[PDB]
């Protein structure tokens, strides 16, 4: 599973 | 209630880990028609990401069980997936429509345009994760197009190290890998966004370096993962 | 169909959807028949998770309310949200507590079941106490004390000192002493004697609950060391 | 904060 932009 | 009050309510709800409350607050802030401050924007994004995030993660678990039950156990797993699915489309439709009605048209500068066009790409992508039928090819293309216009606006108006530009590449690259199933275009996209930013670590600032470097690390990790 | 309602309940649990999970087991309990003990445990997990999410939110916001000593506006906002969270938390506790009074305690046919549900009744009144102020509070505290006490009496008479359930009761009843009744010495001696009594009879541990008993003994001793600080 | 009985479970 790929990682997308997390919360800041 | 008034904007600033609703914002503080959102911050309480966030602190209490009550993200449905948090999204309800920020939705209603958005609905007032004013352009969102960028603290506000971030709060809207965090609430809705955590609200769909739970569903996305339950969807995946119950989907996994469904595909691997071979009775009336499968009927029960299917109905529960579908119930989860429908909540999840109700969450993406909601954001999607706030993006079309308030956020994308109110966006004055390139930054916000990229931010929201990205978010529109993401929420279509979450719909795509979960779509079957004739639905699918249209959901996807909606996602691809939101990303693509976002990408063009960023390559022209933001620095390689802008966290919002870097984040778009990261998610656009994920779309390519995970939705369009084009691993090669996904790696090329991530690798160039990583290289161009790494050649400019200087130009980062104090408000952005933690976010920009963290995204860079994720571009690389994804690169590592997809080259396996 | 009690077995459907139970199968969905485990599906809910794997999806981390404890309010759905709790809704299934609720309607099971309502079918009026004695819960099995896989069932009983499913109910306890659901509501512990459902109520625990509110308790934890309550504590965060209650804290904000105290750190904003006027700051009246922030404190008013924090107060309001606290009280909104409370009322979710009371509905959850009352829901459970009426299940206990109406089905689970009356139908409990074995001693271990009664100690389990009476402890649970001690527990949910304690969660109401954590959150009560003033007039309500003494009544609520009395009920928690009374359930634990009854449970404690039955478990001392019927169960082995290393039984997970008797150990857990001592753990929770000691927590009630320390945290709700502000009596640390009473809390310490309740926990110390439950620990020592289980050490005296390690032969009573069995293969299938060894793990839980062992963990609760460790938790007994950790509270003690915290409380003696 | 004291620790109470966790889920088995």
């Amino acid at each position: 599973r790929s990682t997308s932009t997390p919360n800041v | 209630m008034d904007k600033n009050e609703l914002v503080q309510k959102a911050k309480l709800a966030e602190q209490a880990e009550r993200y449905d409350d948090m999204a309800a607050c920020m939705k209603s802030v958005t609905e007032q028609g004013a352009e969102l401050s960028n603290e506000e924007r971030n709060l809207l994004s965090v609430a809705y990401k955590n609200v769909v995030g739970a569903r996305r993660s339950s969807w995946r678990v119950v989907s996994s069980i469904e595909q691997k039950t071979e009775e009336k156990k499968q009927q029960m797993a299917r109905e529960y997936r579908e119930k989860i699915e429908t909540e999840l489309r109700d969450i993406c439709n909601d954001v999607l429509s706030l993006l079309e009605k308030f956020l994308i048209p109110n966006a004055s500068q390139a930054e916000s345009k990229v931010f929201y066009l990205k978010m529109k790409g993401d929420y279509y992508r979450y719909l795509a994760e979960v779509a079957a039928g004739d639905d699918k090819k249209g959901i996807v293309d909606q996602s691809q197009q939101a990303y693509q216009e976002a990408f063009e606006i960023s390559k022209k108006e933001m620095q390689p190290t802008h966290p919002i530009r870097l984040g778009l590449a990261l998610n656009f690259s994920v779309f390519y890998y995970e939705i369009l199933n084009s691993p090669e275009k996904a790696c090329s996209l991530a690798k160039t966004a990583f290289d161009e930013a790494i050649a400019e670590l200087d130009t980062l600032s104090e408000e952005s370096y933690k976010d920009s470097t963290l995204i860079m690390q994720l571009l690389r990790d994804n690169l590592t993962l997809w080259t396996s």
